[PDB]
């Protein structure tokens, strides 16, 4: 009887005393944890070790037993430094300990603690634990309570105030409760053997620790390994965890307004794209306005006006690789498809499904296809709505809906298919020996202007900040240029959907500049671009 | 079943799913795969070996090797040597393979100095040496290339290139290249040389331009090999 | 599966005899194709795996496609059977 | 007022408000809550009462759902239909909407309980917002079990109110009934709202 | 704290088939393909607690 408190009085003054150069860190610690209503407290076991080393070969014995004591001091140390109610402290450690391997635990280690490392794999939906729990008995209607804690307990059965024999219920209605989560880790992809699938454990968190990881995520564990019910006299393992481990400033905006007021910034960018590629100008320029785009509008009848660019190219394979690396957002894909999806949708059979293809996925981003020639049939015809009007419309086997395909689209093969681009334009080789010679002395290195990252937080914040408006002097000029054309048309075909794309890269070339209006300098080059042919 | 074959050789007999999978398996060294929430990864770092029947009855040399295959382009471009066998006709070679054939069949009839006459009669070098030498060398030897040459081999490299646009044929590409070093070090290798050596290269370059020549068309094979000559018979 | 033996296994070391082999499906002429290859049967479902013994002799009757013989064509014309499975008879 | 990604377990008991779809909805069952007996010798009518754990925000001891045969003083008892009450029940389940759900993952939901008037209101589809009392059920396993009670208990929210979402109708004021008559005289109200 | 001893080479083998009522409680030798396997566990030992791995 008396040993739960002589423990409880050495933690207690643990925490109460714990220099180590002039600041008590943990009173520090514990103070600072409770202004921003964080009931909790994070012990570091060498700091224990040092400070006495019984208490540590005492809690390493019986770590089950002695864990929720520590807390209880936890709470009564709280109560004084803040106080002249507050729930139960959680304590989380940290270690330094050996780790083990997750495929070598086994019989000896349970009711150890152990320190492990594995990849989380997935994430349960929280649950609810009773701590505190009120109790009414049914016959003489008399009443009381139960404290629970959560480690390794059923309604008792010596009834109070005969009274019966089982005669208690709980009153929800006056209880507490806590949140309550499970988690998978699977062991390290360079730690299996050989030929063998991957071994995994299953695991629990309660409170601070819950909601503090996602799939997929390399982590580290401290946790006791202990068993559950659920052959003869056989049961299962898990553990329960103790700890875990796992837009722009000033400076960064200043280099892109210095760079935004560089006279020659249009060359830069076109030579930093693809600059191992020879030649072939005009498809770097019409990279980078597929890079930055137009701007989008809406009207107050309710019409919405297009942003996005797309453009086609008739060596090739490099540059969409390229954009796929450049682009803040990039989707990767051949005209086959990653399934029967192909490149829109389609529906799948047992009750019908749908699914989207690598147009639906890469919605708000840029998509890239390597051959749109294996184009399949359906989506022959489906990319027209997914090009106009930046949807995907289904009425098939009962199913009734519509999904969005907000992108921009560079493609490439080797037709009135062209007419969905705003842009097309053949790549163009050349034969130097020294460039092939360069290519292969970098092979062999690898087998014995400005950079990509910077480029693309530049686009990010041009994408972000500005959206320009023509000047009136423009609308003059198009128009102008626009009835000239197709009066020389007529007396030897140009249209208002060609018009709308000379609009959208006349304002993507203004964006560079972050100049709020275009201007005829712009328009000058946009019509000179133009010419696809 | 691409789990099982880590760090061994992958075979295959016969041939969309399937195929897919290849895919996936060609373009990566490890596969990664998602269910109902949940996301894992898997290592398969293996050789692949791989046989076809030519699209029906009988291969067609006239044609280049698309039209012969079930295949997409990137399936040829990222293996490294591709080869095709036919029955060609002679007498000779008939006779020599009839001959072979009974000889084989006698032999293996089921009615200790027997069997190493046998043993001794079938092969050079006796197989059991040759599977702990094969192992050996496979965990012990690691090879190396050598900076002298390779001034040539980039020559070549260009050479080759040059040539190919200039008939008009699909291109050489860095994946050929990356192709004849590792073959050049598996030349090494197979005698335990930590070396790569001249001789190694000449080799790789010769089987890969060959393989490279049998994909071609027949009027764009007779200009290769008649320009090649210096490389698939000289150096 | 129920595992129950099917007619190639009960015909092991003996002759097993196929009539009206042209009207066969397809999917069901393939899984003769690869036991007729081996010699051998392999099971492998719902963690239940098994390999047998199948050293069975096929004998095989079937009809001309339209129902009688064209001798302007060679038998491959005239037989509804694919070329792996026509190249594993000893005789026609 | 909270969604159902973030409704915690430190909202248990507490009047709280949600936000989501609906995604799914039971068939509509009667409930039993009283009974009334006529005596037959006594000529006297008797009654009792009924409660389960979701009908009440407070808490008492469940009732086994017999209707009683006898009388205190041994009389035969026959059962009114039609003098006894019977209410409406439902239960629906409420899911985040899927503009908010975060890389991908699972989705969220929660189970809701109607009755009486707010039954068949609503169906699959619907973007609504709930008002109600959030609440836990059941032993939870305590009561002995295999689990070693590493589950939890269950939770509900009670139907207080609903309203629906706009994500069509509207409602016309008296303004826009004169606005309405008014422009309708017009010489070519046709070519007005036409080109509009 | 135990020590468990292996015995080998024991000088006659039967398959599944020859197995009879008689070799009950006797060692038997036995050979064969493993078709599938469990995870491993661990079980209460004696029935102050101790486990041994099972599978
Ligand atoms: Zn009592």
């Amino acid at each position: 009887d008396d040993d739960n408190t002589e423990i409880i009085k050495s933690f207690k003054n643990f925490i109460l005393e714990f220099r180590l150069d002039s600041q008590f860190i943990y009173r520090d610690q514990l103070r600072n944890n409770i202004l921003v209503k964080n009931y909790s407290l994070t012990v570091n076991m060498e700091h224990l070790i040092g400070y006495n080393e019984d208490i540590y070969k005492k809690l390493s014995d019986e770590p089950s037993d002695i864990i929720p004591l520590f807390e209880t001091a936890i709470t009564q140390v709280a109560k004084r430094i803040s106080i002249l109610s507050l729930p139960t402290f959680q304590l989380i450690l940290n270690s330094n300990a050996n780790q083990i391997p997750l495929r070598d635990l086994d019989s000896e280690h349970v009711s150890k603690i152990v320190r492990l490392s594995g990849i989380i794999i997935s994430t349960s939906v929280l649950s609810s634990r009773a701590t505190y729990l009120s109790i009414m008995c049914r016959n003489c209607r008399h009443t009381t309570s139960i404290t629970i804690n959560n480690f390794n307990v059923s309604l008792p059965r010596s009834c109070l105030s005969n009274c019966g024999p089982d005669p208690y219920i709980i009153i929800h209605e006056s209880s507490k409760f806590i949140d309550q989560q499970f988690l998978k880790l699977q062991e390290i992809p360079e730690l299996v053997p050989v030929g063998e699938m991957p071994r995994n454990l299953t695991m629990t968190c309660d409170r601070y620790l819950t909601n503090k990881v996602i799939p997929g995520t390399r982590v580290t564990i401290v946790g006791i390994y202990s068993i559950y019910n659920s052959g003869v006299a056989i049961r299962t393992p898990y553990i329960k965890i103790l700890g875990i481990q796992s837009m722009f400033t000033e400076e960064e905006e200043e280099e892109f307004l210095q760079l935004s007021r560089n006279p020659k910034l249009y060359e830069i960018l076109t030579n930093s794209i693809a600059p191992s590629i020879f030649g072939n100008e005009d498809i770097k320029k019409a990279i980078v306005c597929l890079l930055m785009g137009g701007s989008k509008k809406i009207l107050p009848d309710g019409m919405r006006l297009r942003g996005d660019i797309n453009v086609l190219l008739l060596a090739k394979s490099q540059l969409l690789k390229f954009v796929e690396k450049v682009s803040p957002i990039a989707v990767y894909t051949s005209g086959k498809g990653s399934s029967a999806a192909g490149l829109t949708a389609s529906v799948q059979r047992r009750e019908f499904y749908l699914e989207g293809g690598a147009m639906v996925l890469a919605d708000g981003g840029v998509v890239c296809i390597d051959e749109f020639d294996k184009m399949r049939d359906e989506d022959r015809v489906a990319i027209h709505e997914a090009m106009e009007q930046q949807t995907i419309s289904i009425a098939k086997a009962g199913i009734t809906t519509v999904l969005n395909s907000r992108t921009s689209v560079l493609a490439a093969a080797n037709t009135t298919i062209l007419s969905r681009f705003d842009m097309i334009f053949i790549v163009k080789d050349d034969h130097n020996e020294e460039r092939d010679i360069s290519i292969a002395n970098h092979v062999i290195n690898i087998h014995t202007e400005i950079s990509i990252e910077k480029m693309k937080r530049y686009i990010t914040y041009c994408r972000l900040k500005c959206a320009p408006r023509l000047s009136p002097q423009a609308a003059e000029k198009l128009s102008s240029n626009f009835v000239t054309i197709r009066k020389q048309l007529l007396i030897n075909p140009i249209t208002i959907r060609q018009l709308e794309a000379i609009i959208r890269i006349t304002e993507s070339l203004a964006k560079l500049e972050l100049s709020p209006i275009a201007q005829e300098r712009h328009v000058d080059e946009a019509i000179r671009l133009f010419q696809a042919s | 079943a691409l789990v099982l074959a880590d760090k061994g050789v992958c075979l295959i007999d016969e041939f969309d799913q399937d195929r897919t999978s290849i895919h996936e398996a060609m373009e990566q060294q490890s596969i990664s795969i998602s269910k109902a929430g949940i996301v894992t990864t898997l290592q398969a770092r293996c050789s692949i070996i791989a046989a076809a029947n030519p699209n029906g009855g009988r291969y067609n040399s006239t044609l280049p090797l698309a039209q012969n295959v079930s295949l997409t382009e990137p399936i040829l471009s990222r293996f490294d040597i591709l080869c095709v066998v036919r029955d060609l006709v002679d007498e000779e070679a008939d006779e020599r393979l009839a001959t072979f054939v009974v000889d084989s069949h006698v032999r293996s009839h089921p009615e200790l100095q027997r069997q190493r006459k046998k043993e001794e009669e079938i092969s050079p070098i006796p197989q059991e040496l040759l599977m702990k030498y094969i192992h050996y060398a496979r965990t012990k030897i690691y090879p190396k290339l050598h900076q002298m040459d390779m001034d040539k081999v980039s020559r070549v490299y260009a050479d080759l290139r040059r040539e190919s646009i200039s008939t008009g044929s699909f291109p050489i590409t860095v994946r050929h290249l990356e192709s004849i070093l590792r073959i050049a070090e598996s030349f090494a290798k197979m005698r335990l040389s930590e070396f790569v050596s001249s001789y190694d290269l000449d080799r790789a370059i010769k089987v890969v331009v060959d393989s490279f020549v049998d994909a071609q068309k027949v009027s764009v094979r007779r200009q290769l090999r008649r320009s090649f000559a210096i490389y698939t018979l000289g150096h | 599966v129920v595992i129950e033996a099917g007619a190639l296994m009960l015909a092991d070391n003996g002759i097993c005899c196929i009539d009206e082999f042209d009207k066969m499906d397809i999917s069901d002429q393939v899984a003769i194709h690869e036991a007729m290859e081996q010699q051998t049967i392999s099971i492998a479902k719902a963690g239940i795996h098994a390999t047998l013994n199948a050293r069975t002799s096929i004998l095989a009757a079937a009809n001309p496609v339209g129902g009688r013989y064209n001798r302007k064509l060679s038998l491959r014309g005239n037989l509804n059977m694919t070329a792996p499975i026509m190249s594993r008879f000893d005789l026609f | 007022a909270l969604s159902p990604r973030t409704l915690t377990a430190q909202h248990l008991n507490k009047l709280v408000s949600v936000e989501g779809i609906v995604t799914k909805t039971s068939l509509v069952r009667p409930k039993l809550i009283r009974s009334v007996h006529y005596a037959a010798k006594t000529g006297r009518f008797h009654y009792r009462d009924y409660t389960d754990a979701t009908t009440t925000l407070t808490t008492r001891i469940p009732t086994p759902a017999i209707y009683p045969t006898e009388d205190t003083e041994g009389n035969k008892l026959t059962t009114e239909y039609g003098y006894s009450t019977f209410i409406d029940h439902q239960r629906i389940t409420v899911q985040e909407m899927p503009e908010m759900a975060p890389a991908g993952q699972l989705p969220r939901s929660i189970d809701v309980i109607l009755d009486d008037d707010l039954v068949d209101k609503t169906k699959p589809g619907d973007r609504v917002n709930v008002v109600g009392v959030f609440k836990s059920l059941g032993a939870g396993g305590m009561n002995q079990s295999n689990s070693n009670t590493l589950i939890g208990f269950k939770t509900l929210i009670l139907g207080n109110t609903v309203y629906p979402l706009h994500a069509a109708r509207q409602m016309l004021t008296d303004f826009d009934i004169r606005n309405i008559n008014k422009l309708s005289k017009k010489k070519d109200i046709f070519d007005i709202l036409s080109q509009s | 704290s135990e020590i468990h001893v292996r015995i080998s080479d024991f000088p006659t083998i039967y398959s599944l088939r020859e197995l009879r009522e008689s070799n009950l409680s006797s060692l038997v030798r036995v050979t064969g393909v493993v078709t599938r396997r469990t995870g491993v566990f661990p079980q209460l030992k004696y029935v102050k607690t101790v486990y041994r791995n099972y599978q």
